[PDB]
């Protein structure tokens, strides 16, 4: 199924090294992020 | 190689942020029942 | 008041550096630190 208005990771994450994200946000980032993780590492992905 | 296909993730900086506890909650439970780990098995044989 | 337990904002500081903390306890970390923000710019502290 397709996704609207997402963007390239690493887009994002330079525009947040330039300007960090309100704290609540970046919580919220960093929860998405583990379940990234976690999904990558079961399937041992190898091309994340 | 360790080094042939790395998850890129791990590079980024939030990937040093130890794993919360929403995740812990979310997954332990879930892969340390051996039956939920066999149902896994089973579905994925099931598709492949 | 002497308050117990504590150690130079700094020491803790440089140790999180190297080991970051959990998300939820920096996001405390922060709510924290803005206060002092808030304190020593309206009193206009000289010397913190
Ligand atoms: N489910 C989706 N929703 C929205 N956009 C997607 C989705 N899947 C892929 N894309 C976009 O389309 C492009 C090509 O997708 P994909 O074929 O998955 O990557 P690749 O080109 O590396 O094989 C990607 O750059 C991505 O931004």
């Amino acid at each position: 199924l397709f996704v609207e208005g997402y963007k390239d990771a690493d887009y994002w994450l330079r525009r947040f090294e330039a300007e960090p994200l309100p704290e609540n946000t970046n919580r919220q980032l960093l929860l998405q992020f583990e379940r990234l993780v976690v999904l990558d590492y079961i399937i041992r992905n190898t091309d994340r | 190689s360790w080094r042939a296909y790395p998850f890129y993730w791990a590079w980024l900086p939030q990937a040093k942020v130890p794993f919360s506890q929403e995740i812990k909650d979310l997954i332990l439970p879930k892969i340390s029942d051996p039956n939920f780990v066999k149902d896994l098995e089973e579905d994925l044989y099931e598709l492949f």
